[PDB]
């Protein structure tokens, strides 16, 4: 159970991750289309 | 999407991260005790 | 070997996503070149 | 790299990652149960 | 064990991860206030 | 902080997560030998 625990939190930390990813390239997008 | 919204993303996700690393440590230290 | 494997999982996607971080630093320095 | 390349790199990177997370998804439920 | 130790492994990365992150957001607000 | 110091610090965590993938990837390596 602490060892299965561990990996959803190291997943959802990676899932978070992963839309902080995809918010900065929409951040470099608007930047280069202006 | 606007500059506005973006800005309350990239925050909220932060603070989420933050939160979700944080609580991996506290797991982590505990999985080990567990084991030592 | 489930947990085995699925750490393989997330391993594989932190290398993915340093590569994907890889890219928007160089975004981020043409970027600067320009603007600046 | 050019600018056309690092719009492509993104998209394939993006979409293995996907790939990657749901996997990570199926596996999770799997070892949640057993 | 060796899981344990892995998943203190995919932590630290995870956590180097974020830190240049952040470095990438700040680069971003920069370059747009600054337009 | 700056963009010179922003630089070097892109450049040490670039650093910093290399190396700590490729211990990752030791141990995910070690992990599969003993399991099988």
């Amino acid at each position: 159970s602490g060892i299965v625990q561990q990996q959803n939190n190291l997943l959802r930390a990676i899932e978070a991750q992963q839309h902080l990813l995809q918010l900065t390239v929409w951040g470099i997008k608007q930047l280069q289309a202006r | 999407l606007t500059w506005m919204e973006w800005d309350r993303e990239i925050n909220n996700y932060t603070s989420l991260i933050h939160s979700l690393i944080e609580e991996s440590q506290n797991q982590q230290e505990k999985n080990e005790q567990e084991l030592l």
